[PDB]
C-alpha cells in the first residue's frame, strides 16, 4: 500500500496511546513467554533444549531443523491458552517491526524523523495498536493484506521454478501434488492430493537448507521486516518461532475443537495469522471452517500422534497460495477487433517485403514449382 | 494484407531449437514462428537458417463473444501497470 | 528496458504451451472421473410373492 | 430393501432441471460451427467432451427422475458393454410394463 | 415413495453439473479469446503487449 495523509493524521494522532497499549502487551506476552519459555525448558527434548546443530551438506552451514529444533507442547494448554498464544504471535510481529524502527532511531539519531514520517503516513509497518477504531483497524489489515499479496507470488514461483527446473516428481501422484499445490486460490485445494508434496520437497529441500533469496520472500509475505536482513539464521529463527507456537496452537485446537466453538471474528483472526483467510475477500464463516479444516488435513495425522508437521517450506506455499489470486484481466472482448500496427501502414512494403509476401503468400506453391523447374533445369543444362 | 510484424523470432529456426516442441507444427512440417497455428509457414537459408511467418488474409470461424463475467478478473491492484501502459 | 524483456518473451512460448497442456491434463482428469452409475432395485417378483402370502394361498 | 431415507441434503443454487438443460443446448449451440466431427478411435476435441459429460450427467439425471428417453440414454450414457447389458435389460422391462398394464386394463 | 429417497443424491448431481457448466464456460471463453489473438496475429496486427494482457 502506498502511503497517505489521511493514514499519517490518524497514525500521529494514536501514536501515544499506541505506545502505551504496546507497552502494556509487551508486559503481557513478556509474561506468557516466560511461562512458554520455562515449560519449554522444563519438558522439552533434549535435542531441542540444548540447540542440537545441524549442517548443510555442502556448505556445513547451521540451521534450525525442523524435526529437532522445533517441539509441539501437546501439554501446553494447562499452562497457556490459546488466546494467550494468539495474542503473544500478534505481539512478536509488532515487536518485531517497533524493534527494527527503534533500531533505525537509535543508529541515526535525530536523522530518522522525515523517515518516521514515511513511516507513519503507511500502516504496513505500524503497529496493531496504532488502530483505536473499527475502521481503522480494517484499513491496517487491507495493507497488511496488500502486502502479502504483493509478496507472495514471487516465493511461489521461486520455488516451484527451481524444483521444477532442478528437478522433477518421481511418481504421478507426486506430479499431481506438485501441480496443484500451485493452483490460484479461485479454485480449491484437495489437501490429500497436495500433501506427497511435503515429501517430494523434503527429498529435494528441507527447512534447514532454505535459501536467503527465498527466505527474504518468505519473510515478506509473512510481514516480518527484512531489512537489515543480516544472515538467514535470524529470520530463519523468527519463522521457526512463529510457526512453532502456530503448530502448538493448531495442536490445542485440534485436539479440544475450539474452532467449531470460536466466534467468527476470532476465526477469521486464527485463518488470517495462518495466512489462509484474506479479509478483502469478505469470507463467512463457512468457508473459513473449509479452509481450516483443510489445513488441519494437510498437517495430516502424524501431527496429532507425534506433534511432527509436514515440510514447512511447502506447508508455506500451501497457505500462501491463497494470496495468489487469478491474474487481472480487464477490458471487454471488443477491444481485440482493433489493429496494433495502423501507424506503420503508411510505409508500405518494401522489395524485400514484397518479394516474401510474393513467396510465401497465397501462390507460393506455384511460385516453389517454377523456382524448383527452372534451377532442375540449369543443372542439367550445366552437366 | 499489412506490413506489420509479428510475434518476435530472434532469428532462430524453430525446426531445431531447444524449445521446438512449444511451437506448433503445421501439415507441410515446418514449427510455427508462435504459440499460434500458422498455415504458411517457411524456412530461408542464410548462413544460418531461420523461421518466418508470411501475414495472410485468412478467414476463421469466430466463437460467438462470451460474457464479461467469463474472463475477466478484477484482481488489479496499485502497483500492478498494464503491458500496453508499460509500452 | 532491454535484457528482462527479451528474456520474458523467450519465456512465452514455453509457458502458453505447458498451459495449455495443464488445461488439457484437467479436463482429461475431469471426463475420467465420470461413471454411469446403474442402481438395481428391489425385483416386483417378491412383492407378488409377499401379497400372495399375506392372501393366505 | 432401500434402508433409510437418506439424510437430507441442502442445495448449495437453485435451478430447474428444464433451465439447466436450455443453458447446455445454448452453451453448445454456439459452438456448431466450430465443433467437428472426427473418427471414434480419433482424439476428442474440447467441444466433444464438453459435451459428452453434459449430457452423461443431463440423462443419468433423467433416468433416475424417470424420463426414459432410451433413444438418448443409449448414446450419451452408453460407454461399457456392461452398460449396455443394463441398458438392454432396462429397455425390456419398461417395455414389458407398458404391455401388461395395457392389456390388464383392456 | 421412490423419488423420496432419490431426492439428496438427484440435488446434489443437479448442483454438480451447474458447476460443471459454471467450469466449462470460462474454458470456452479462452479459446474465443485465442482464436480473436490468432486471427489478430495472421493480419500482422498484434503486439505482444495486447497478447501478455
Ligand atoms: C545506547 C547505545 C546504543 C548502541 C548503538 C545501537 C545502534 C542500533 C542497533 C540496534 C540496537 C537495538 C535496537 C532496539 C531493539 C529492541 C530490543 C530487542 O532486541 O528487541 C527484541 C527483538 C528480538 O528479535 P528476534 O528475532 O525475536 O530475536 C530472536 C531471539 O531468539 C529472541 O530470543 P527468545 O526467542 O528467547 O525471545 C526473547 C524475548 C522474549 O521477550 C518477549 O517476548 C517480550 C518483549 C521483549 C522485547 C521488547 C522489544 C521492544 C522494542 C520496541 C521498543 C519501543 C520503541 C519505541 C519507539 C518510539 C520512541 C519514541 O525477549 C527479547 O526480545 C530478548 C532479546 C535479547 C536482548 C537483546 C538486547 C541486547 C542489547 C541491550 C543490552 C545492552 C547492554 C550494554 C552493556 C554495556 C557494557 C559496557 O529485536 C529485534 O527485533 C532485533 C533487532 C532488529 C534490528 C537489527 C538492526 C541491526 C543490529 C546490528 C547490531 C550489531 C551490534 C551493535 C553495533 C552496530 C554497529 C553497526
Ligand atoms: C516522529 C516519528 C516517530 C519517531 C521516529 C520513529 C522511527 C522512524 C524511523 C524508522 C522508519 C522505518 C520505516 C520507513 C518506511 C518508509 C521508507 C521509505 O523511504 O519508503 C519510500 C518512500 C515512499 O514510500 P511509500 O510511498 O509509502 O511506498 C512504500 C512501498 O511499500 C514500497 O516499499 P518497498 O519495499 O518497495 O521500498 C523499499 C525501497 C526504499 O527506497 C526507496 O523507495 C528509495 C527512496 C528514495 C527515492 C528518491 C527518488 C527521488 C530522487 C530525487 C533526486 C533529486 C531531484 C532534484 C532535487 C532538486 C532540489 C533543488 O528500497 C529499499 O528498501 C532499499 C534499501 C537500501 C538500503 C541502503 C543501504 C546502504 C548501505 C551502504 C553499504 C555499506 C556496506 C558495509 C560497509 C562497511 C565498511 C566498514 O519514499 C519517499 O517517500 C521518497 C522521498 C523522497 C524525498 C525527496 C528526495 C530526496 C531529498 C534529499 C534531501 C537532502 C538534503 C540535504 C542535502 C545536502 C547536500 C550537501
Ligand atoms: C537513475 C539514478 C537515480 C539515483 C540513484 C542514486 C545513486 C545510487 C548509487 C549507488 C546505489 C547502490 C549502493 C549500494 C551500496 C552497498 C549496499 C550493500 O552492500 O548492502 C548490503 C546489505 C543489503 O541489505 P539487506 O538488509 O540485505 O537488504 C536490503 C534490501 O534493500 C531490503 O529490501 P526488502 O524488500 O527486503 O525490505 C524492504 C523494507 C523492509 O522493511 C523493514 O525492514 C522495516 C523498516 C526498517 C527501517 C530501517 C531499520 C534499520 C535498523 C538499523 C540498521 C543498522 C544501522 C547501523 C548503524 C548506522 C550506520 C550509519 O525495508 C525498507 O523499506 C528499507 C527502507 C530504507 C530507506 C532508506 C534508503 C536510502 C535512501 C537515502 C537516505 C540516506 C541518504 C544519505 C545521503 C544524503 C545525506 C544528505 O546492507 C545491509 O546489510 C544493510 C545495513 C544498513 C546499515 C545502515 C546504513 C549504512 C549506510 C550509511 C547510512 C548513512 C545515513 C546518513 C543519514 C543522513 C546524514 C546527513
Ligand atoms: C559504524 C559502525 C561500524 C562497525 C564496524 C564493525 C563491523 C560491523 C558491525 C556489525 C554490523 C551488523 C551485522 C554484523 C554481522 C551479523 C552476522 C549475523 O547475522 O550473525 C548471526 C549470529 C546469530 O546466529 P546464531 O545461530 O545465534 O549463531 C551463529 C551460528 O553459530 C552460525 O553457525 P555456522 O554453521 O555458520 O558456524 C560458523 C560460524 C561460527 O562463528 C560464529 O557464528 C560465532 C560468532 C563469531 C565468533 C568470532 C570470534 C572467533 C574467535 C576469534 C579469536 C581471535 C584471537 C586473536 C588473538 C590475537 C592475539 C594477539 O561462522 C564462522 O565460522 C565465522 C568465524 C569468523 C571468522 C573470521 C575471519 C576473519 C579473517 C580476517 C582476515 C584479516 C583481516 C585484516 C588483518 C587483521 C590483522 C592485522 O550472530 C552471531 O553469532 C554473532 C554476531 C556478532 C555480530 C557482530 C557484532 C559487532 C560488534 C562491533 C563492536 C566494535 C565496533 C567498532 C566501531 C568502530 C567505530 C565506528
Ligand atoms: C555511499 C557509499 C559510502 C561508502 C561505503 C563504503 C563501502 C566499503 C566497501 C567494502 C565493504 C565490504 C563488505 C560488504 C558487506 C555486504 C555484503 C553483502 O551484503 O553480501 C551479501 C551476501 C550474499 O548472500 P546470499 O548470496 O544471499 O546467500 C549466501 C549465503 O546463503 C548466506 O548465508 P549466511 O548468511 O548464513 O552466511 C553468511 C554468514 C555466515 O556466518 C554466520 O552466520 C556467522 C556470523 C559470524 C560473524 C563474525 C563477526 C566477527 C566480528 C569480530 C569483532 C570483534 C570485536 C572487535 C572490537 C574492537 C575492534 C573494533 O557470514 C557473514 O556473512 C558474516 C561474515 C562476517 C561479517 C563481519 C562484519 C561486516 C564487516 C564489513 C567490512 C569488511 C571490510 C571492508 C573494507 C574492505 C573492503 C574490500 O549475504 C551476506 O553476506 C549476508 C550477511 C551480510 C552481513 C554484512 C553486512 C552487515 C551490515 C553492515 C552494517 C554497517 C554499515 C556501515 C556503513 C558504512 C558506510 C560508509
Ligand atoms: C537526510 C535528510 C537531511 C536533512 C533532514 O532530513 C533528512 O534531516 C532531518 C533532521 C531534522 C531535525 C531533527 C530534530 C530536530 C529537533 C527538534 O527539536 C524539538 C524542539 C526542542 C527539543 O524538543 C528544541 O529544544 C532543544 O532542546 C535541547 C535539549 O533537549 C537543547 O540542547 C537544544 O539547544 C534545544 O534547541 C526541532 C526540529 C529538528 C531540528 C529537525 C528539523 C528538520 C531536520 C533537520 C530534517 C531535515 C529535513
Ligand atoms: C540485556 C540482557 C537482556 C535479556 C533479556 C531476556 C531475559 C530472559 C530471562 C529469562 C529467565 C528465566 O529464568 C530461568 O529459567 C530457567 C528455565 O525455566 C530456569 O532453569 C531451571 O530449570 C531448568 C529446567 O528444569 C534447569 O535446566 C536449570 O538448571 C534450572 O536452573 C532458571 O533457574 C531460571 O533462572
Amino acid at each position: 500500500m502506498q502511503g497517505s495523509w489521511s493514514v499519517l493524521k490518524k497514525n500521529c494522532s494514536n501514536f501515544f496511546p499506541g505506545l502505551l497499549a504496546f507497552a502494556q502487551q509487551t508486559q503481557e506476552a513478556y509474561g506468557i513467554w516466560l511461562r512458554i519459555y520455562n515449560r519449554q525448558q522444563k519438558y522439552g527434548p533434549t535435542d531441542f533444549v540444548e540447540q542440537s546443530e545441524t549442517f548443510s551438506p555442502d556448505y556445513h552451514k547451521r540451521f534450525h531443523s525442523q524435526d529437532k529444533n522445533m517441539w509441539v507442547d501437546k501439554e501446553l494448554c494447562t499452562e497457556v491458552s490459546q488466546k494467550e498464544v494468539a495474542r503473544l504471535m500478534t505481539y512478536k510481529l509488532d515487536m518485531w517491526r517497533m524493534a527494527h524502527c527503534a533500531g533505525a532511531l537509535l543508529a541515526t539519531g535525530g536523522y530518522a524523523i522525515p523517515f518516521g514520517l514515511f513511516w507513519l503516513a503507511n500502516d504496513t509497518w505500524v503497529p496493531s495498536s496504532f488502530n483505536l477504531t473499527g475502521e481503522e483497524l480494517r484499513a491496517w489489515r487491507e495493507a497488511q493484506d496488500l502486502y502479502r499479496y504483493r509478496s507472495a507470488p514471487s516465493y511461489l514461483t521461486d520455488t516451484k521454478w527451481h524444483f521444477d527446473f532442478h528437478a522433477y516428481p518421481w511418481n504421478e501422484t507426486q506430479e499431481r501434488a506438485w501441480d496443484d499445490l500451485f493452483e490460484k486460490n479461485d479454485v480449491r485445494r484437495d489437501p490429500k492430493v497436495v500433501r506427497p508434496a511435503a515429501e517430494m520437497y523434503d527429498g529435494f529441500i528441507k527447512f534447514e537448507l532454505i535459501r536467503r533469496k527465498s527466505l527474504r520472500h518468505l519473510c515478506r509475505s509473512m510481514n516480518i521486516p527484512t531489512f537489515p536482513m543480516l544472515a538467514r539464521l535470524c529470520n530463519g529463527t523468527r519463522v521457526r518461532d512463529y510457526w512453532n507456537l502456530a503448530w502448538c496452537e493448531d495442536y490445542m485446537v485440534i485436539t479440544q475443537r475450539l474452532h467449531e466453538s470460536m466466534t467468527d471474528e476470532e476465526l477469521y483472526d486464527y485463518a488470517w495469522r495462518r495466512y489462509l483467510a484474506p479479509y478483502d475477500k469478505n469470507l463467512n464463516r463457512e468457508q473459513l471452517m473449509e479452509r481450516v479444516e483443510d489445513y488441519f488435513e494437510f498437517l495430516g495425522p502424524d501431527f496429532v500422534a507425534h506433534g511432527k508437521a509436514p515440510n514447512l517450506v511447502i506447508l508455506t506455499n500451501y497457505v500462501l497460495g491463497y494470496y495468489n489470486d487469478p491474474a487481472y484481466l480487464e477490458g471487454d472482448i471488443s477491444e481485440l477487433d482493433k489493429n496494433d500496427y495502423d501507424h506503420l501502414a503508411s510505409w508500405g512494403k518494401d522489395a524485400f517485403l514484397r518479394r516474401l509476401e510474393f513467396e510465401n503468400g497465397p501462390l507460393r506453391d506455384q511460385v516453389e514449382a517454377h523456382t524448383q523447374r527452372l534451377l532442375a533445369e540449369r543443372a542439367a543444362i550445366a552437366k | 494484407v499489412g506490413n506489420g510484424p509479428t510475434f518476435s523470432t530472434g532469428g532462430e529456426c524453430m525446426n531445431t531449437c531447444d524449445i521446438q516442441n512449444a511451437f506448433p507444427m503445421n501439415d507441410r512440417g515446418v514449427r510455427s514462428s508462435s504459440p499460434f497455428q500458422e498455415p504458411n509457414t517457411a524456412i530461408y537459408d542464410s548462413y544460418l537458417a531461420w523461421t518466418y511467418f508470411q501475414p495472410m488474409d485468412v478467414h476463421i470461424e469466430k466463437l460467438p463473444a462470451p460474457e464479461a463475467k467469463y474472463y475477466q478478473r478484477h484482481t488489479k491492484k496499485p502497483w500492478d501497470v498494464s503491458s500496453t501502459e508499460l509500452t | 528496458d532491454i535484457m528482462v524483456p527479451s528474456f520474458v518473451y523467450n519465456k512465452l512460448p514455453v509457458i502458453h504451451f505447458l498451459q495449455e497442456k495443464r488445461a488439457e491434463q484437467k479436463l482429461r482428469r475431469v471426463l475420467d472421473e465420470t461413471y454411469t452409475e446403474w442402481t438395481e432395485e428391489l425385483d416386483q417378483a417378491h412383492v407378488t410373492d409377499a401379497i400372495t402370502r399375506s392372501l393366505n394361498i | 430393501y432401500k434402508g433409510e431415507v437418506p439424510p437430507h441434503y441442502t442445495r448449495k443454487s437453485s435451478a430447474t432441471i428444464e433451465q439447466v438443460e436450455k443453458e447446455i443446448d445454448a452453451l453448445l449451440g454456439g459452438a456448431e460451427k466450430l465443433r467437428k466431427t472426427s473418427t471414434d478411435d480419433q482424439p476428442m476435441d474440447k467441444l466433444t467432451l464438453m459435451e459428452r459429460c453434459l449430457r452423461h450427467a443431463l440423462w443419468s439425471y433423467h433416468k433416475e427422475e424417470g424420463r426414459y428417453d432410451f433413444d438418448q440414454i443409449g448414446r450419451w450414457v452408453v460407454y461399457t458393454p456392461e452398460d449396455e447389458v443394463k441398458l438392454a435389460q432396462l429397455k425390456r422391462e419398461v417395455e414389458a410394463k407398458e404391455k401388461l398394464a395395457a392389456l390388464r386394463k383392456r | 415413495t421412490l423419488q423420496q429417497y432419490r431426492r439428496a443424491s438427484q440435488d446434489k448431481r443437479l448442483d454438480d453439473l451447474v458447476d460443471l457448466l459454471e467450469r466449462f464456460k470460462p474454458v470456452l471463453a479462452r479459446e474465443a479469446i485465442m482464436q480473436r489473438l490468432t486471427i489478430k496475429h495472421l493480419e500482422g496486427q498484434l503486439g505482444v503487449w495486447r497478447y501478455m494482457d
